[PDB]
């Protein structure tokens, strides 16, 4: 991914700020109630059935950290996001069947809860570092799709 | 925002698909997983090799979809309301997909119906799919 | 389709808002251009640098025309009819442009009110902002 | 692009048999007919306010080969879209202020418009190779907007 010298720095020490399992847990809760089909996949967690459930289910918010933890993996290669993330890509291609779409979704989220838990300081340029990191983690993920 | 014409247009398109519907749906499915292999990921149990059984049955079961709808067209929420609730509550396919089927069902319209694939006919079967793809989406939240 | 409950989670989201609907809009704005710079080939003429008073000027306009969608949740088409022409006729701004303002409309108002900003409201602002888009793309053809 | 052998020699074998104003004037028109938008580039080019003024336009239909002599040429160059149409995509970006979804829409047109004028020569194989490589001059022709 193409980022500047500056946007490392605001990506790095935003990231410092991160508690993985509480934004890691809202991500993916805030997917599956934003975008109530994408919880087509945890369907096997148990009852998410309503936005409530799936903000008590334990799996889900415990998997929200798994993920956010992988894509802290992702900052710490920012120049090789494709390097990094090409077993995932094809474990979420061949194994889970995940369209890549959700992603970006889940991209999107992201940067909401960063904006929902760090608010001033996710200035209108913290967030274009962060678009630019989520859009990269997304393509690489995809990547080994076929 | 489906006009008269539009109408007319999608009918008069689907009177000269005739009995190929099924097979031409077929065709465009293939031609989604070959060129869009994404939309693969809706279909791990599916043998999805050329001539399938399964892909075959389901490009039968799309084409009657599409039937009913271009048979309805003045209520099409109405015609499509038990696969709108199957596609929301089950299926769950991300609304992105849908646009790459209405793209591949136009190639192979396209393809197989050169002269009669005008610009203005291309113009309205592009709102239509687009139409049915909004209505199977409608209720997803 | 806006249920009452959705209609109930806007309102209130935007009655929280109050006076800082044109500064939120403007900097959704800005937002906007910075992250996804392809919205900027239809800003040309625009001073479009961080803090800009054209962006301020324009927010206000925009967080106008949302003050006046969040007035009339029954029936958006008929509020924001001039809107829909205008973007229709003339502005023609591709439709998935209109995604990524909402996108950074839901960064501005979770930045600004992130215990009224939970993953209810969360989703009742994006059908919101989402029904908003249709309207104003709905007579682009 | 990526492309198999078997993929590249089909692009090329189509190509060659391509009509570049025939094929190249229907594509642009049924984009300002399909998506009526895009015309608000067109303002200058004349009569475009029926469906039938925008396929008797010869500026329309004269772009329209011009922008497919320019496809064509990028297909010499499917290791490297992004350097060969590096120029444009500035020329786009800074000069034209073209919003570069626009080159996802003509990509799609363009895959009709062959499928149309092939029939079934055109198969799901060969559009198949045809959607890598219209994604792929979008995406070069995207790729230096700023
Ligand atoms: C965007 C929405 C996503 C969805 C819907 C999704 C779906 C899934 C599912 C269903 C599982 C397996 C859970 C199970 O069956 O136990 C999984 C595993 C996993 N995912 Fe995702 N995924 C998404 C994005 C991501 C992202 C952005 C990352 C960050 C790189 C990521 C990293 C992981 C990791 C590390 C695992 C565990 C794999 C293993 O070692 O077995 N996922 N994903
Ligand atoms: C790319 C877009 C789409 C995807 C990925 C998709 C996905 C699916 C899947 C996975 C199934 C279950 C298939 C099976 O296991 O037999 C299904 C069922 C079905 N869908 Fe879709 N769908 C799409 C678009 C459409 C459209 C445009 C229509 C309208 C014709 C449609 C109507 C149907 C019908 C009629 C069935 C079978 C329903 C039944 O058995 O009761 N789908 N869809
Ligand atoms: C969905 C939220 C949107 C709303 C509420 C909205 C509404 C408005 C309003 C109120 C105006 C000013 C009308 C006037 O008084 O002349 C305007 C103009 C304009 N809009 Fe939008 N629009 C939206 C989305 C977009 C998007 C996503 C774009 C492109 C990125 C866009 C492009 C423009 C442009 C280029 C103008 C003319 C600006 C000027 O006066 O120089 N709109 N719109
Ligand atoms: C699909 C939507 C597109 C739009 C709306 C668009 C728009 C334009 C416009 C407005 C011009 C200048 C108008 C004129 O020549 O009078 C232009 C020039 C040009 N464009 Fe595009 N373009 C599109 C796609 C493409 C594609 C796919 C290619 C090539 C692969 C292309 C290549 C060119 C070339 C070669 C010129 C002439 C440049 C010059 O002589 O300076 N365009 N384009």
């Amino acid at each position: 991914v193409n980022l500047t010298a500056a946007e490392k720095t605001q990506v790095a020490n935003l990231w410092g700020k991160v508690n993985v399992k509480e934004l890691g847990g809202e991500a993916l809760s805030r997917l599956l109630v934003v975008y109530p089909w994408t919880r087509r996949f945890f369907e096997h967690f148990g009852d998410l059935s309503t936005a409530d459930a799936v903000l008590h289910n334990a799996k889900v918010l415990a998997h929200g950290e798994k993920v956010l933890t992988s894509f802290g993996e992702g900052l710490k290669h920012l120049d090789n996001l494709k390097g990094t993330f090409s077993d995932l890509s094809e474990l979420h291609c061949d194994k889970l069947h995940v369209d890549p779409q959700n992603f970006r979704l889940l991209g999107n989220v992201l940067v909401i809860v960063l904006a929902r838990h760090f608010g001033k300081e996710f200035t209108p340029d913290v967030q274009a570092a962060y678009e630019k990191v989520v859009a990269g983690v997304a393509n690489a993920l995809a990547h080994k799709y076929h | 925002v489906l006009s008269d014409n539009d109408k007319t247009n999608v009918k008069a398109t689907w009177s000269k698909v005739g009995d190929h519907a099924s097979d031409y749906v077929a065709e465009a499915l293939e031609r989604m997983f070959f060129s869009f292999p994404t939309t693969k990921t809706y279909f791990p149990h599916f043998d999805l090799s050329h001539g399938s059984g399964q892909v075959k049955g389901h490009g039968k079961k799309v084409g009657e979809a599409l039937t009913q709808a271009v048979g309805h067209l003045d209520d099409l929420p109405s015609a499509l309301s038990a696969l709108s609730d199957l596609h929301a509550h089950k299926l769950r396919v991300d609304p992105v997909n849908f646009k790459l089927l209405s793209h591949c069902l136009l190639v192979t319209l396209s393809s197989h119906q050169p002269t009669e694939f005008t610009p203005e006919v291309h113009a309205s079967l592009d709102k239509f799919l687009s139409n049915v793809s909004t209505v199977l989406t409608s209720k997803y939240r």
